[PDB]
């Protein structure tokens, strides 16, 4: 029981990098619209990776942490993959279910590894897939395990202040809800930029999202992607990832390798679900 | 900073604690800590968004 | 609100126009400015009712200046920031109508 | 000889399993043990460097802590109990009049499993995941058993609550290893039986029990989607009332069809 | 088994495991269940169905003659 | 000794059977826990001024 040697930061990883030993799988072309938010995600990620010093010379306060919020399905995670593919920096895919308590001291030790790894071979991106199971708006804190989850989040706060004044991109995290968030996590200096993702978007931002998933697939000369833009007006990004996927299943009942408009409107009818924004429940015009 | 008080910003949170873990029992005790480390300013920021 | 436990009430009003100009200046003391920018001129473009609005006009001016990639924050970025932040006032929750009963 | 074999085991000693967490140096390896705490440990010349990769289980001694040999992977004692359910069988037409629902069911399920190669022609994303929903008695579990038998692929058959444990964090571990196991086993088909309160909403104003729900729920989505994507390997989600679940389970793309069995 | 924001989501996880062992992977074919209940208004819809509880025995208010037997 | 020792003081041990050795040169205040996890730096009147 004495200190007989020291270990480099690189070694003793939670898990090795996925961004200079693997390459993210989704590109920025597979993102359709949210162009207003795309100007912002290259502000949030890309500019602190190539050079932090641009901000310094102006003297404007940097952005620190990236908060992605929205109702699920809107491509928060897909976007993380996107800008990591364009920038071609290091990326570390961890999750909070690899951080969760299992042994005594598991929680703090596991949080520390990823930051040590990112900083030594900086500039780097740390991704925590979600923080909805650690960070919960309320805690009972009258049981040992609820204070363990809290130990894991508290270390994350401490490592976040540590991560600042570095040319790394501060932790990426997404949340599926508005009541996962605490008034000590969204504090500026912890999460600066709050990139929106609505289920509202406008007619142009619905329009681009259909066309990209149609670029992926075969089409027929009678296929209409633009007759769906006005049917429903409360969509998310991956409810279109299902309608299109279903058109390739209805086609295989025919034994077809192009997509028909019959296939695409039959899939439209499902997966939408009850909606009151659509033009049939609307008489306020 | 001028008065040399401990600026204790409370926020209506259960996350600031991890050692008692409810606000009701941390009213006496918060006072007692602010007396240990006196002078102090207990900035209990109520919000009333809670629930 | 029991009577005798409240011997001081500090109301912070919506900014005056002498106060609202100085909030812009506070943030700009870390920043580089192209010489000749008056944040009192911008304050007369603003009408405001909170000093949060003017903090967003400065943040925007340095992020427009980041987009350009110039060291100085230029004067058109503070023109664009007020109109961009006012659009943002109509998108966080409407509040300036004049359309009343 | 029956007792000679017992002597030879007896004068030997046990091994304690690890896995290679990270390579440090030529003769020094960092492992994370299956019991927990990490060590630095050595190697004999009974193993090669080109024969070790990470996540590969290794032996250690319990008296010197040195690797002598490569060890196959481990897989839950729990998930072996699911492969021992196969009873409740019925023919391929075993649901009268809902035979149409079988057709819808195989388009996601049986056809890309057997041949992904015809769906390259179509050019769409690999089909994954289905929800069965309907009032009790409509053979949602019966349709699950029937697509297990007819395909004849590896099959589980997970109880909602035999993947929960007292410790909140072992409950996450089981399904992590259940999706790994499904990737070791071509055409593994996973019926989650009676999900209601293990994939439920955010809740968290009741007991502390409700934070185990979340913890487990994230696990499922991260396997399905990320730098792991399943087209070999199929999800059948059986639920007893449609609107009981978290909205991420109401987001199709993991769960591409929401099939109604009348 | 639609509960929100309470700890009846802990309670139902011991209900669903029972319904798992009344799904047929046999081990419920000679293994039986009697159940007594005092309120029949709140029974689960997955226990209304047969294959879980199959035979449904009503217990009445005693008839004229029956009361006299009971006393005796 | 017992008059150099008071409550809530961190010590170092040489486990000869848990033989108290020295005071520890570190402590984390329990009030500072709250303040940490909040995380606040100092301000003056140029952050209010105007
Ligand atoms: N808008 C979209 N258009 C096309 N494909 C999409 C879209 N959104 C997601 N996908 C595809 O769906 C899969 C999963 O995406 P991902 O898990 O990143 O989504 P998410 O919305 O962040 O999920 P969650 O609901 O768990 O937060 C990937 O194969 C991805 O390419
Ligand atoms: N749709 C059906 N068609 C024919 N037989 C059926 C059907 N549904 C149930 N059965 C019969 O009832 C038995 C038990 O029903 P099962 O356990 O499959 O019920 P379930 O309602 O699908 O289950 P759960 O309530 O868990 O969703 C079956 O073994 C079969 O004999
Ligand atoms: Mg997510
Ligand atoms: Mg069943």
């Amino acid at each position: 029981n004495a200190l007989v040697d020291i270990l480099p930061p690189d070694s003793d990883s939670s898990i090795s990098v996925m961004g200079e030993n693997e390459k993210p799988d989704v590109t920025y072309a597979d993102v359709g619209g949210l162009d207003m938010q795309k100007q912002e995600i290259r502000e949030a990620v890309e500019l602190p990776l190539v050079q932090a010093d641009l901000y310094e010379q102006i003297g404007i306060d940097p952005p620190r942490g990236v908060l992605l919020y929205g109702p699920p399905g809107t491509g928060k995670t897909m976007l993380v993959k996107a800008v990591a593919n364009s920038t071609k920096a290091a990326f570390i895919r961890v999750n909070g279910s690899e951080f969760v308590h299992k042994y005594l001291g598991e929680g703090p030790r596991m949080v520390r590894d990823v930051f040590r790894l990112a900083r030594e071979n900086a500039p780097s991106i740390i991704f925590i897939d979600e923080v909805d199971s650690i960070a919960t708006k309320r805690f009972d804190a009258q049981t040992g395990s609820d204070r363990e989850v809290q130990r894991i989040l508290i270390e994350l706060l401490t490592q976040m202040d540590g991560f600042d004044q570095s040319t790394n991109v501060k932790v990426i995290m997404a949340t599926n809800r508005a009541d996962t968030l605490d008034p000590a996590l969204l504090r500026p200096g912890r999460l600066d930029r709050k990139i929106e993702f609505p289920s509202l978007r406008d007619r142009r931002e619905r329009r681009l999202i259909f066309g990209t998933i149609a670029s992926k697939m075969s089409l027929a000369p009678e296929a209409d992607l633009d007759s769906l833009i006005i049917r429903n007006d409360s969509l998310s990004g991956a409810v279109i990832a299902a309608i299109m996927q279903e058109a390739g299943l209805r086609a295989v009942r025919k034994n077809r390798y192009v997509i028909l408009q019959s296939d695409l409107e039959e899939a439209y009818a499902t997966q939408v679900k009850t909606d009151n924004t659509v033009d049939k429940f609307d008489f306020y015009k | 900073h001028h008065t040399d008080c401990k600026f204790i910003r409370v926020s209506g949170a259960e996350l600031v604690q991890k050692y008692i873990g409810e606000g009701s029992r941390m009213v006496r005790e918060l006072f007692v800590m602010a007396r240990e480390h006196a002078p102090s300013i207990i900035f209990m920021d109520e919000i009333d968004s809670i629930g | 609100l029991r009577p005798g436990r409240i011997d001081r009430k500090i109301e912070f009003p919506p900014p005056s126009v002498a106060a609202r100009a100085e909030i812009l200046r506070i943030h700009s003391r870390k920043m580089n400015l192209t010489r000749g920018i008056n944040l009192r001129k911008v304050a007369e473009k603003m009408n405001g009712c909170s000093g949060a609005d003017v903090k967003g006009v400065c943040t925007e001016a340095g992020m427009y200046a980041l987009r350009e990639r110039r060291i100085h924050v230029t004067q058109e970025d503070f023109e664009l920031a007020v109109g961009k932040v006012m659009n943002k006032n109509q998108e966080t929750a409407i509040s300036v109508a004049k359309l009343f009963k | 000889d029956k007792t000679e074999n017992d002597i030879k085991a007896l004068q030997s000693i046990g091994q304690l399993i690890g896995e290679v967490m990270k390579e440090l140096s030529e003769e020094k390896y960092i492992v994370k043990a299956s019991s927990g705490p990490r060590y630095i440990v050595g190697v004999r010349n009974s193993v090669d460097r080109s024969k070790l990769k990470k996540g590969v289980r290794v032996t250690l001694d319990i008296t010197t802590l040195t690797i002598m040999r490569i060890l196959p992977r481990e897989t839950d004692p729990l998930v072996y109990n699911m492969t021992s359910f196969e009873q409740g069988e019925i023919t391929f037409d075993g649901i009268g009049g809902l035979t149409e629902q079988i057709r819808e069911l195989r388009e996601v399920i049986e056809l890309p499993l057997k041949n992904p190669e015809i769906f390259q022609r179509v050019g769409i994303k690999p089909p994954k995941g289905v929800l069965l929903y309907g009032p009790p008695g409509t053979g949602k579990t019966l349709l699950a058993k029937a697509v297990a038998a007819t395909i004849g692929a590896n099959f589980i058959f997970s109880p909602a609550s035999g993947i929960v444990d007292k410790y909140i964090g072992e409950s996450a571990r089981i399904i992590r290893e259940m999706f790994a196991y499904a990737k070791e086993h071509e055409p593994c088909i996973i019926f989650m039986d009676e999900v209601d309160a293990i994939g439920g909403r955010r809740f968290s104003e009741g007991t502390s029990a409700d934070r185990e729900i979340q913890r487990t729920l994230m696990e499922l989505l991260t396997q399905m989607d990320g730098f792991d994507n399943l087209g070999q390997t199929k999800i059948i989600m059986a639920t007893n009332r449609p609107d009981t679940l978290d909205p991420a389970l109401l987001r199709p793309g993991r769960l591409d069809r929401k099939v109604e069995i009348p | 088994f639609d509960s929100e924001k309470s700890g009846d989501r802990e309670v139902q996880r011991t209900m669903l495991e029972l319904l798992n062992q009344l799904d047929g992977f046999s081990s419920d074919d000679r293994v039986k269940v009697l159940a007594a209940t005092n309120r029949v208004d709140v029974l689960d819809p997955a226990l209304l169905r047969s294959g879980r509880l199959d035979r449904k025995i009503e217990f009445p208010l005693p008839s004229e003659d029956s009361r006299a037997q009971i006393l005796q | 000794n017992v008059k150099d020792l008071k409550a809530s003081q961190r010590v170092c041990l040489r486990s000869d059977s848990y033989m108290l050795h020295k005071v520890l040169e570190n402590k984390a205040d329990p009030l500072v826990s709250l303040m940490m996890v909040e995380k606040v730096p100092d301000s003056t009147y140029d952050m209010v001024g105007g």
